[PDB]
């Protein structure tokens, strides 16, 4: 027989979506464009392209949330606040996003492409520029479009 | 805590199958490297973008058929004169463009390209004329 | 089915079912993009079972003998 | 076997019920479908129904191992232009047929539900082909008006042989005009006078 | 000289079946298939990959129409995903 | 005899179970097998499927008591090059067939286990020949690309007879290219223009 | 003039059986044997010693393919060890 | 040379049926229909739209008379309203 559910349920989608918004990973849901926005405090160490060991659990319900949708291209892009220069900053955020997409295709996505890139605070979501990775500007964002 | 990958070759046969997959896919690649004929961009023979403001207007065409009629029409859509040099063969040079939104100098790029060597396009933008040359 | 978002509002053809919050994960029609990757048929991926035979073996329509189903 | 005839009871009842639901669902959108499938202002100058042209781009045929034929576009004249009196509506093409079937345990109930959805989606495939047929026929007439602009077809050439008062003394017809189609609309192969759809 | 295509691919480039056909139900993908005379014809916009087709057309909107022999499974690409479609008949 | 039909019950169930296990064991390695058996980028310039060449080195035939023939290498063209539309996957060559058999004391139990392993290794020999057939066919195409480099075969010589607008007025095909294979890929015996695989 | 070899030794130099064969199970060694028409064909990389073969080929990797009459035991050398292989059929 | 009309449309432009007919009852509109020989004839003053007629006349007062094939439903315009008429026979 053909399958009713594709290894996913809508109750589990909104259960992970409430749990990610309770742990502060903000899931925006516009049309079929999905955005999960992750502060860089909640994954890495400060001004580093290196994961903390506990933050792979945060990546676990990120990846188990990304199980649930039929998707074609995830793009993951990272940007933080200014530390030395924009050149050092863009090298940091490129390594940052490529490390988290290396873990995300180590884990389960059914995406066909993950595009991955980093920017040098070129798109900052607040004008308040407190510090390093504790800034809410300092974030990675994982955006995709849910196919059909 | 992190996990191993899900489809990971964590198995003594599947590592051998997947190292064979790595070796066959890159051996396909230096294959494709040695038989890939290219053209260098110094010597590509095709048209460029002739960057005139009438040729950067904003057009749309659905078509298959003979080439001199479209380039007559995109000359008088671009307010350009149309010259033909050469003689039209009994079989016509048959190209086809169906784009509903692209730039009309890049039509003339697509025209020259799908003509290939049966004909080619020249644009003189100071004289405001396109010209279609046969062989 | 479309559980706990709301009840299922519509059933969008060329798609999955449409819950009354968002698009569900339960397939509406037969012709949606359901991830079939394991078929279950005699002489699949050769041609189909040539149905006119009445013997021991099962012959495909590409004239192979389906020895895994005879 | 009783389970099989339970399914066969459920099938035609589901087909007729789905036929009913989409008939007044069609009739709810009746003026909208006259706007969509407006054949009335697609007819030609002498109330000639335009022919249905079919476009197939980018065509391959693998004839054998030795040879293929590709062609880039294919235009086919299907069901050629002809004198229509009153133009077609959508209701000849889309209306599914309503008869009310008056012909009537646990396995009966579950297979009459699976018969009921089998009748429902089989009526859906009948409706899908009905929409497909009207989209073929109407978009073929639209494809004419493209190629009549674009000079790939001829327009029909009518001939009106006017006749005066006509007949014997038991029967007269006063203004007796006989109208014929001489030249049918017809794709030209002399291809140098073609056009091309360049807009802005 | 080979034949051009089949001209009935113009009909199954629209949704309409060929005259005198049998419907084939298609599971697991957006395609419609009919069987005229020991040959099936598939209207899809997916790309059929494995079992090989004899003739093809494509409309203005990227819908394709394929003439092929009767194979009970079709393999397509959807959007780079290898996908299976299953036909009964 | 009842022991024999116990073995025959166990055989087909073991075959179908082993067929199932290696079908999703194939599907677990689906992208890996598209990397291995990549026929798609082995096809020729006019989407021609390359032929399968067979190499046999160092060959003897004992014809009778009086005579042998040795040859050093033998190249055979098997299932010659031809116009493919879409390239072969591994799934026509490797996928074993899954049907679910719905047809059902102590001697029954021990011979249904020996029937079960007889069905298992007989399905293994079917899979072994399937891998053997894809290794023949694919490595024959690889052996072409060796000998096409190494000048022991001809490439296929296509001919494209271009035609313009084609047909009557009821049917036109606009750019009508007929493509044939005239010269098949074919081993040359005029052997002085051969090559030799010296590398570094 | 003798025949060259059998050209079906090219097929059993690969693992593929000849068309229209019967499988023979081989015990006690890495070989595969098929019986086409009162002749068996053995794919091995061992060296058959006692019962004598009518034709032989060898691939690039030292796999050999032998045409021989049907003998129920094969004697090979494995690595200098005299070895026995047993075929049913 | 085509025929002119049918001259029996003069009779069904009046209310009188054709000789040797069968009456058809008409529901849902002011029309009368008779069936002479596998063709029905409709006296109306409505405008028949969908099923197409073969011949037509019109009297002095806008009454029309139509020759058409037997279709069990007639679609008319009444006063811009699309309307249905239903015939038994």
């Amino acid at each position: 027989l053909p399958c009713r559910v594709d290894g996913a349920c809508d109750a589990t989608i909104i259960k992970m979506m409430t749990d990610l918004n309770k742990k502060g990973i903000k899931v925006a849901s516009v049309g079929q464009n999905y955005l999960i926005s992750i502060p860089a405090s909640a994954l890495f160490a400060d001004q580093s392209p290196r994961l903390n060991w506990a933050s792979y659990s945060l990546l676990n319900e990120i990846a188990a949330f990304l199980k649930q949708f039929r998707k074609i291209a995830i793009t993951v892009t990272s940007y933080s606040s200014k530390y030395v220069s924009v050149k050092r900053e863009r090298a940091l955020t490129l390594a940052r996003s490529r490390v988290v997409s290396e873990y995300l295709w180590s884990q389960g996505v059914d995406s066909r492409i993950i595009f991955t890139q980093g920017l040098g605070s070129d798109k900052p979501i607040t004008s308040y520029t407190l510090g390093g990775d504790r800034s809410p500007n300092a974030r990675v964002e994982i955006t995709f479009r849910r196919a059909v | 805590f992190k996990k191993p990958p899900i489809n990971n070759p964590s198995d003594d046969a599947t590592i051998k199958l997947a190292e064979a997959a790595v070796s066959v896919s890159d051996s396909m690649l230096e294959m494709a490297k040695v038989e890939k004929v290219i053209t260098p961009p110094s010597k590509d023979n095709t048209l460029t973008i002739p960057n005139a403001y009438n040729l950067q207007a904003r057009a749309s065409v659905d078509w298959s058929g003979p080439i001199e009629e479209l380039t007559a029409r995109i000359a008088k859509a671009a307010h350009f004169r149309f010259r033909v040099l050469g003689k039209s063969p009994s079989v016509p040079v048959l190209i086809s463009i169906s784009t509903k939104d692209e730039s009309l100098a890049e039509i003339l790029r697509d025209i020259d390209y799908q003509a290939g060597k049966k004909a080619s396009i020249h644009v003189y933008p100071n004289s405001q004329v396109v010209e279609l040359r046969y062989a | 089915a479309a559980a706990a978002a709301a009840a299922a509002a519509a059933a969008a053809a060329a798609a999955a079912a449409a819950a009354a919050a968002a698009a569900a994960a339960a397939a509406a029609a037969a012709a949606a993009a359901a991830a079939a990757a394991a078929a279950a048929a005699a002489a699949a991926a050769a041609a189909a079972a040539a149905a006119a035979a009445a013997a021991a073996a099962a012959a495909a329509a590409a004239a192979a003998a389906a020895a895994a189903a005879a | 076997a009783l389970k099989e005839t339970a399914l066969s009871v459920g099938a035609q009842a589901g087909l007729a019920w789905r036929a009913k639901i989409i008939d007044e669902q069609l009739n709810k959108q009746a003026r909208n479908l006259d706007a969509i499938y407006d054949f009335n202002s697609l007819v030609l100058e002498h109330n000639i129904l335009p022919p249905v042209l079919l476009e197939g781009r980018n065509t391959l045929n693998l004839a054998d191992a030795q040879s293929i034929r590709i062609s880039d576009r294919t235009y086919k004249v299907a069901k050629q232009a002809h004198f229509i009196t009153t133009p077609p509506t959508w209701r000849q093409y889309l209306w599914m047929d309503y008869v009310k079937p008056e012909a009537p345990k646990e396995i009966w109930c579950i297979y009459t539900e699976r018969g009921w959805k089998n009748g429902i989606d089989q009526a859906n495939t009948i409706l899908e082909e009905n929409i497909a047929r009207i989209k073929e026929d109407f978009g073929g007439m639209i494809l004419y008006r493209k190629l009549l602009a674009m000079n790939m077809v001829s327009p029909p050439y009518v001939s009106h042989t006017d006749l005066g008062v006509t007949g014997d003394g038991s029967e007269i017809h006063i203004d007796d005009r006989v109208l014929r189609i001489t030249a049918l609309p017809e794709l030209n192969v002399n291809s140098a006078e073609w056009r091309a759809a360049v807009a802005k | 000289i080979p034949p051009s295509a089949n001209d009935l691919l113009l009909h199954v480039l629209e949704g309409v079946p060929p005259p005198g056909s049998r419907r084939l139900v298609v599971s697991g993908g957006d395609a419609r298939a009919w069987l005229s005379n020991e040959k099936m014809y598939v209207r899809t916009n997916l790309t059929i990959l494995s079992p090989g087709w004899l003739a093809s057309m494509t409309s203005a909107d990227g819908t394709h129409a394929y003439e092929m022999q009767k194979s009970p499974v079709l393999l397509v690409s959807w959007h780079g995903k290898v996908m299976q479609l299953k036909v009964e008949g």
